[PDB]
């Protein structure tokens, strides 16, 4: 698990992994940790699985009555501000959460909120979690940069899972990129990690520590 | 076994020595009459006698 | 694990299975589990796998020496007596729980012996998980007074019991038969039940199916000299 | 939180051809102390089925209260269901079952083994099991507590699987039971001489024999039995 | 499991079960609870099995060697070897053991030792864990001074109800009889007192 | 945790028909961050081939006593020390540190110079000889090698049937378990001739 | 004291074909090491080409087949005689499980059928809530001796072809109905000589556009 | 815990260890070194349990510099680092363990190449070409396969290792009040001011 | 404390024993354990002292509602009372009663009730915590349809030797006697029931 | 972490607190805030447990501005912490509690007087001329007693907090970034940023 979003110029990149592990054993390789709340809205997946795919399944349900009300489409500080509270009821009932609500609108502008189980609410411009957020905020913060291109952004977002899930026990299986735009998110598709690997050991000439 | 490199020829060679010694040093034993030439390799000064 | 120990007329017979666990996954299909303290006197152990197998080989030990010293053969009490001193030392922190079997000159004997020192005199003793299925079956066929043939058939049954109901119990079924003054005889895989079916294909696999990064070649001889 | 007080153990059941045969111990111990003789706990409920009950006598007589108003519950109305239409042991069983599960949700449970055991109006032979935690399981041969490793295996011998449910006769059946009760007798701490052995036969009805004694015991073999040296 | 010892006026006589249960699984039904420890002294073994029969192994070591050197032990001499060692281990070594035997110098005697160690002369015995439920029977009817008869009768009786009311006391009861005309083994089979 | 499963590591053996081949992972662990991809588990002493699974410090420890031990068997008695007769060294170390022992599971594999025969063996904690002929397998991805290594495996494999079966044995268990995989040696062991082969595989 | 979590074991295996879909398990019903039952189902039909089992503990895993039957009818009830699909099914057993989540169920529930596409779907649940679609996924006691060795066979999982060294994997292909049977008996095969949990008797219901096909094996009897 | 990374460049070890050393709830000394010379050309940094750390240190050193005076021929990195592997073993079975992490960097004047060993507190020697222990560890080995190449020079490793620091600097809640930079390499041992 | 009940051929005889120990600080020696809770179907408390008063408090309320509706209730009316609350309230109070009463169409029972509540019919029935020490002696010497004065020194001899094995039992025995006459209290005082 | 501060000048509330919120083992924001006006005068800065000081922030809010609103009319500082007190003292009582530590600067304009007041999680108001929670108050209050003068300019509350977070930079084990300071002064509450 390591699952992180950053602003920049053209919206949000989300990247998740896949690797749904129940410890030792790795219990899936394709699980996805991206949760289509509505066309304008994703959610990441991270601590309690079972506890983020419910509950924002049914954000979905608080953002379609949202809509139809106001008959305008829902802010993304609003969508946490939702989830936020819900969480609060249910600690000390111990059920453990993790998820970033990523949202773009035009009269905002990108905005990403952390939301937890805690009650804590975060925005703000880069997050990763997971059991292995440490890796992969690394590589992410040296290079960094607002002013960057979308081409850029979604090698960035592949290669900060990489480095994460060569030597997190717990990352692994495949990635998948998402770039939300204001016009809704755009799937960029499913990229092993075992397979990324070797073409980005050629190209770049990282990983000297690693045989081959 | 505790630096995995294999004995230089100096250091067994005192070890022994100093076994024999120890006899005629104390206790009240007889010494072992026995006298050894040593052949031995190691990477220090390629061979020892 | 079941383990029968079943006194007859002319001897005793002593079966067991031929699984060895290792928590739930079955280790080995076929394992002996019958071991030898001396050659008449037999014994096989239930608990734990490295106890079983050590202490056996220990007091094993003892009594070749013993046997020697005396210039006699080994009693099934010098065995017996031995087994028992060293387990009550430790306390109970050795877990061995053996049926206990043999002839000597002066007859035939049968014993348990628990993992502290408890010992116990049956004509017929079990112990293992499988102890309380082998158990039922000998109540129902045995007397007193049993032939040698009708010994190992209520031997094997006991042991197949075991194999039906109990989960630790598989496999196949070993038998040892002692009769007094005549060789001991051991019949490994007398009694062999769930004999594994041809497998649906064979997956095998073409040259080069699998990716080399690098080969090369690694000595295991000595240096030589041209 | 529950814990039993007085416990009754073992009923042993199987299948036969034309039908099944259910028995039972009849002790009612408190652990060393053998408190109780005489506990019946073969409960017949209509004419077509025994439901044998183990575990805890204060939770056993609490649904042997309900087992008795199950059969007045189905006599309100229903003319046609005075005894051809009334209960089957499928019925019996399934409100049984329905009961424990709901009280394992509680974490409040009834403390039994239950066995149900007769035959339908179908013709079909029956026999099936339900306990504290509500694990439902069919199965040709049966037992509760400790008898699920001494008596089963036996009895295993005999009715193996549902290919030899008619080739096994009442002739063979009742020693088949009889014999595990003495196997029972010599290696389980809680059972007593006393056993009640009835057979579900769909010929002759609900036969109900009480108060057999176990017989033919061997002790004879511990005259030679001496001390270990 | 219930262990008892009653003196009379020929000697005194042992008595035992066989039942040894451990939990739900009786593990042996023919246990011989009646162990010589000498050859005219024989005890009785109750609590846990591995720790009695460890310590009666040594007691048996120290008495054998006690005949060869300074000559014949009495009962009072047997008990106090077994008192000593679940004295000196009693917080480990859990015993209850009842020394009986025949003197030919002051006839039988009988010794109790719970769980703690300490000696104790008494002229009937029982300790155990199915003796709970015989104590105000084996009192009442026991009348000190019996013939051999009535003797048999006593323990016999007492193990019948100790065998009805706990049922960690069963199988064969066994007796060992102690006299001056020597050492002889009765067993009674459950239909012979099951009848009564 | 596990005392066993802090650093994982496994180690598969299989024997074919006048070969064997033993194999190891690379990894080390500590916990859940990688530290190491080129860490042995495999060891030779002589011609005998000893793996060595679980507590990465025991793996070391236990490789130089058994360099100690073998060391002293060859010069006495003027050879190399036998499959068999090691199997029963291997035993007793473990065996007497009864209590608090060696968290280790070691895997013997040979083929006897005096009779030609393959020959494995196994061990757990503290050490019950396990015969076979089949395939011994050790470690954390253990339950996942006991179905795997069975399915494929026919008996009696030729020299090079059994470098394909052993290598999809080893990768398909360590892709799905989280402290194996990470770069992986197999060997093929002759009568005379050894390879080391590592192999391409997932690093991710 | 209660402990009111217990086991009966069993092991289940769902594979996602491309016509068909396969839903398998055994029969064999434990309690620690004594063998209740030889045969007891456990993969239950609920119409509609659906076929669900709740595998592991029983008592819960009965509770999970009656309530979601209970809702396959009162579907059909409010919706004119509406077929089912996997899609709604799924969803619903989701809800069902996580509604208790503070006295949670303790099984493995794996449902398999077609969906409307003609293909061959099966979704795999954890006690808790979530779900994932698979083509692949074992559970129960022996899921992680059995699904190692079903991505080696179906996915090619690891494999080149053969004298490329790594340069191009092993292409995936179609599986007949046929050659899926083959598969799973296979399996259990290998799965009841290396554990002690399964044997007896495997009940692989496949699932058609024709109805659904009950075929019934025997294993080892023990 | 306490920073400590090793970097191993083509003619240098660099390694760098914590400033601030934080016993009680107060930092009581921000300067202290963690570090003790072995050999002249072979240098051991430590960071672990406090009052374990200060004895384990100083043990190894007498040692190995009497194994040096003695035949005037120092040691091997990777000598050492097996001597230091064998105690740490020997403690865990011992009735109170030592759980002191250390790095040792060390240049092989007999290979003529710079080498660099970790060694955890449990016993495992492991040979790496940079290597980290502690929490600490967890941001930098990320960070460490995207810029290292074998084939660098000690200045251009200087730069790495200061990019290395500035990502601790924030990510962790732990203060550190920079590193002290100290190479080991085939003129001696040195130190570095800049951080 | 030591509670029994035991039939005759005219009624039911019911006995205890007044000693009631905190600890081993007797509260008070002279408690009365026999308790009417109807007219004519008494009770026999056992245990903790608080659990048993509260459920015989409000048995009696019941059978006050149950006679003053329904007509005079018998021994299993009352009987059922009992273990329908002592089922209900077994994890939160313990409780032991032995109930005894007089019906005319049936004469004398007894009924017992364990700490889960269960209901068995017995002839005689023995609880409280010295109850263990006279099991085997009771079922010796009791025979059923004897006559008034051998009951009277049966319950005499059994509850003697319990006060002389357990150290909760002591005081007076109380008796109370269920006829077709009424109801007649007798008392022992130790000197007369220690001798016999 | 959680630390805030309060200097009562004779004109001015200084309320600062902390820009680092840590969750997990490493800090995810580096650049944020806690304080929430309750007033256009009155002032909270709240800072401790984890998700207690969001959801109670804006549930206090609500209620302040619901009166301050409804009669257009402000509340007394001294008011607004009864309320929050009042609150604070219930939930210990109550299944759930918070644990939250709160400091209420405000500006009185009834009196034209500073008030500040600090409260515990307990839920004991006290005013205080100067206040801190945590263990980052202990090192602040050994200063702010030497050095205080009860006739302060607003920049000499603002030169005096610079030798406040000088020493807390010194002393402290963990890292805290920097402070945003707020001055509730009686134009407004201003904001400004320490060097």
């Amino acid at each position: 698990t390591t699952t992180l979003a950053f602003r920049f110029q053209g919206g949000i990149i989300v990247a998740v992994d896949s690797r749904a592990t129940a410890g030792n054993w790795v219990a899936s390789q394709t699980v996805k940790k991206v949760i289509e709340i509505n066309p304008f809205l994703l959610g990441t997946m991270a601590g309690g699985a079972a506890d983020c795919q419910f509950w924002e399944t049914w954000l979905g349900s608080q953002c379609r009555l949202h809509e139809l009300r106001e008959k305008e489409r829902i802010s993304v500080a609003a969508a946490s501000k939702i989830l936020s509270n819900l969480v609060y009821q249910y600690k000390g009932a111990g059920l453990s959460m993790g998820t970033m609500i990523c949202g773009y609108t035009r009269k905002e502008g990108p905005t990403i909120y952390y939301v937890d189980s805690d009650g804590t609410r975060l925005k703000g411009d880069i997050f990763c979690v997971g059991s292995g957020q440490t890796f992969a905020y690394g590589v992410l913060d040296s290079n960094y940069k607002w002013d960057l291109s979308v081409e850029d952004a979604l090698y960035l977002g592949k290669r900060s899972i990489l480095a994460a899930a060569h030597r997190d026990a717990y990352s692994g299986g495949s990635v998948n990129l998402y770039h939300v735009t204001e016009d809704g998110w755009i799937y960029h598709g499913n990229h092993d990690v075992g397979e990324l690997f070797w073409k980005v050991k050629e190209e770049e000439g990282s990983f000297n520590n690693v045989i081959g | 076994k505790t630096y995995n490199e294999d004995i230089p020829v100096e250091i067994l060679v005192r070890r022994l020595s100093d076994i024999k010694q120890g006899y005629t040093q104390h206790g009240g034993l007889r010494p072992f009459g026995v006298s050894f030439i040593y052949a031995g390799y190691d990477d220090r000064y390629g061979y020892q006698l | 694990t079941t383990i029968v120990g079943v006194k007859f007329n002319n001897g005793v017979v002593i079966a067991a299975d031929t699984r060895s666990t290792q928590g739930p996954i079955v280790a080995d299909k076929n394992c002996a589990k019958l071991h030898r303290i001396s050659p008449k006197i037999w014994c096989a152990g239930a608990g734990t796998a490295a106890d079983t197998e050590a202490v056996t080989q220990l007091i094993g030990s003892n009594i070749e020496l013993h046997s020697l010293y005396t210039s006699r053969e080994p009693r099934v009490v010098s065995a017996l007596q031995m087994l028992k001193q060293h387990l009550f030392k430790y306390q109970g922190h050795i877990g061995a729980y053996l049926i206990v079997a043999g002839v000597d000159p002066t007859g035939s004997h049968l014993f348990s012996i628990h993992a502290h020192g408890s010992t116990d005199v049956g004509y017929y003793l079990s112990l293992g998980s499988g102890s309380l299925a082998a158990m039922a079956v000998l109540e129902s066929h045995w007397k007193q007074d049993l032939t040698k043939e009708e010994a190992i058939k209520l031997a094997s049954d006991a042991i197949q019991a075991g194999i039906w109901n109990d989960l630790g119990s598989g496999s196949n079924v070993d038998v040892c038969v002692m009769e007094i003054g005549k060789d001991a005889e051991y019949l490994r895989n007398y009694l062999t039940p769930n004999v594994r079916e041809e497998k649906q294909k064979s997956y095998k696999f073409p040259r080069g199916t699998t990716a080399v990064l690098k080969e090369s070649i690694v000595n295991i001889c000595d240096i030589q000299e041209e | 939180t529950q814990q039993p007080i007085v416990t009754g153990t073992s009923v042993i059941s199987m299948k036969y051809d034309n039908g099944v045969i259910i028995a039972a111990d009849n002790l009612g111990s408190y652990g060393s102390l053998l408190r109780f003789n005489g506990v019946e706990r073969l409960i017949p409920v209509g004419d077509n089925t025994v439901v044998g009950i183990s575990g805890d006598i204060s939770d056993m007589q609490h649904i042997e209260r309900l087992l008795k108003d199950l059969v007045t519950e189905n006599a309100y109305d229903n003319p046609l269901a005075d005894a051809e239409e009334a209960l089957e042991p499928s019925y019996i069983f399934e409100y049984l079952a329905t009961v424990m599960y709901q009280r394992r949700s509680k974490m409040n449970p009834l403390w039994n083994a239950i066995i149900v055991a007769g035959v339908q109006s179908n013709g079909d032979q029956f026999l099936r099991y339900v306990n504290l935690l509500g694990v439902t399981y069919s199965s040709p041969t049966l037992a509760t507590g400790f008898g699920a490793h001494m008596a089963n295996p036996l009895l295993r011998k005999v009715v193996d699987r549902e290919s030899d449910i008619p080739k096994t006769t009442v002739q063979v059946a009742e020693e088949a039971i009889v014999n595990a009760m003495r196997v029972l007798y010599y290696r389980d701490a809680r059972s007593s001489r006393n056993f009640s052995l009835a057979i579900i036969d769909k010929n002759t009805g609900l036969t109900f024999k009480k108060n057999l004694q176990v017989e033919n015991m061997k002790w004879d073999f511990a005259k030679d039995i001496k001390g270990y040296g | 499991t219930s262990i008892m010892a009653v003196t009379f006026k020929d000697g005194v006589i042992l008595g035992a079960d066989s039942r040894t249960t451990t939990g739900a699984y009786i593990a042996n039904r023919v246990t011989d609870k009646l162990t010589r420890v000498h050859d005219k002294i024989w005890c009785c073994r109750s609590g846990s099995a591995a720790d009695t029969q460890a310590i009666a192994d040594i007691v048996q070591y120290h008495l054998e060697l006690y005949t060869s050197q300074y000559g014949t032990p009495s009962t009072e001499t047997a008990a106090s070897v077994f008192k000593e060692l679940c004295y000196e281990n009693k917080d480990n070594l859990t015993a209850g053991i009842i020394v009986a035997g025949y003197d030919d110098k002051n006839k039988g005697e009988v010794y109790t030792i719970p769980l703690g160690g300490s000696v104790h002369k008494l002229p009937y015995a029982i300790a155990g864990s199915g003796s709970t439920f015989i104590y105000g029977y084996c009192d009442k009817n026991f009348r000190e001074n019996m013939s051999k008869e009535e003797t048999v009768d006593f323990i016999k009786h007492s193990l019948s109800q100790a065998i009805k009311w706990d049922g960690s006391s069963g199988g064969v009861i066994r007796m060992v009889v102690l006299t001056a005309a020597g050492v002889e083994r009765l067993i009674f089979y459950p239909d012979e007192y099951e009848q009564l | 945790s596990d005392p066993s499963s802090i650093n994982g590591g496994i180690v598969v053996a299989m024997t074919g028909k006048d070969c064997v081949a033993i194999a190891c992972d690379l990894r080390l662990g500590s916990q859940s961050l990688g530290v190491s991809n080129k860490f042995e588990k495999i060891f030779h002493y002589g011609h005998v081939f000893l793996g060595i699974t679980g507590l990465a410090t025991d793996v070391t420890t236990l490789n130089e006593m058994f360099r100690y031990k073998t060391n002293l068997y060859k010069l006495k008695e003027e050879r190399a020390i036998e499959p068999e007769t090691f199997t029963q060294l291997v035993s007793s170390s473990l065996y007497e540190r009864r209590f608090g022992p060696y968290f280790v599971g070691p895997v013997v594999a040979g083929i006897n110079s005096k009779s030609g025969k393959p020959f494995i063996a196994g061990f757990d904690l503290i050490g019950c000889i396990d015969e076979a002929k089949d395939f011994i397998v050790s470690g954390t991805a253990s339950d996942q090698l006991f179905g795997m290594c069975e399915s494929l495996y026919e008996p009696n494999l030729e020299p090079e049937d059994l470098f394909e079966t052993i290598s999809q044995a080893l990768l398909n268990a360590a892709d799905r378990d989280a402290l194996s995989g990470w770069g992986a040696v197999v060997y093929i062991i002759k009568k005379d001739e050894v390879v080391k082969r590592y192999l391409k595989m997932r690093q991710d | 004291q209660f402990n009111p979590y217990g086991d009966n074991g069993g092991t289940i295996l769902g594979i996602a074909g491309e016509d068909f879909a396969v839903l398998a398990g055994d029969t064999r019903n434990i309690t620690d090491y004594s063998i209740n039952s030889r045969y007891e189902p456990k993969v239950f039909d609920c119409g509609d080409n659906i076929v669900m089992s709740a595998n592991g503990f029983a008592a819960d895993g009965d509770a999970l087949v009656k309530r979601f039957k209970n809702s396959v009818k009162w579907y059909h009830f409010d919706h004119n005689d509406k077929k089912l699909s996997i899609n709604s099914a799924a969803r619903n057993i989701q809800h069902l499980l996580y509604g208790k989540r503070f006295f949670p169920y303790y099984v493995h529930t794996i449902i398999a059928g077609l969906d409307e596409d003609g293909k061959g779907a099966v979704y795999s649940f954890d006690p808790v809530g979530s779900y994932e679609r698979e083509q692949c996924r074992a559970g129960g006691a022996a899921a992680s001796l059995i699904m190692p060795f079903l991505d080696n066979q179906v996915n090619f999982k690891n494999q080149y072809e053969p004298g490329t060294n790594g340069k191009v994997k092993k292409p995936l292909k179609y599986l007949s109905v046929e050659e899926v049977i083959k598969l799973v008996r296979d399996s259990f095969t290998s799965a009841t000589e290396r554990h002690i949990q399964v044997g007896d008797g495997l009940e692989i219901l496949i699932v058609t556009k024709d109805g659904v096909r009950k075929e019934f094996y025997e294993l080892k009897r023990d | 815990m306490d920073i400590i990374l090793g970097i191993r460049v083509q003619d240098s070890v660099i390694l760098a260890s914590s400033k601030a050393v934080t016993r009680g709830i107060s930092v009581l000394k921000d300067s202290d070194d963690k570090t003790r010379q072995l050999s002249p050309h072979t240098l051991m940094s430590f960071a672990g349990e406090a009052g374990d750390t200060v004895q384990f240190a100083e043990y190894i050193q007498a040692n190995i510099q009497l194994y040096s005076i003695r035949e005037d021929y120092e040691l091997s990195p990777q000598a050492v680092s097996s001597f230091v592997r064998q105690e740490l073993a020997k403690s865990i079975r011992s009735r109170r363990p030592y759980q002191v992490n250390v790095l040792i960097g060390g240049y092989d004047k007999k290979k003529n190449k710079p080498e660099l060993y970790q060694i955890d507190y449990l016993g495992t020697k492991v040979e790496l070409p940079y290597g980290a222990h502690g929490y600490s560890g967890f941001y930098t080995f990320s960070l460490l396969d995207h810029h290292y190449r074998p084939d660098m020079t000690t200045e251009e490793g200087l730069d790495l290792l200061k990019l290395c620091v500035q990502e601790l600097e924030k990510r962790m809640p732990m203060d550190f009040k920079g590193v002290i930079v100290k190479i080991v390499d085939k003129d001696g041992i040195r130190q570095v001011d800049d951080f």
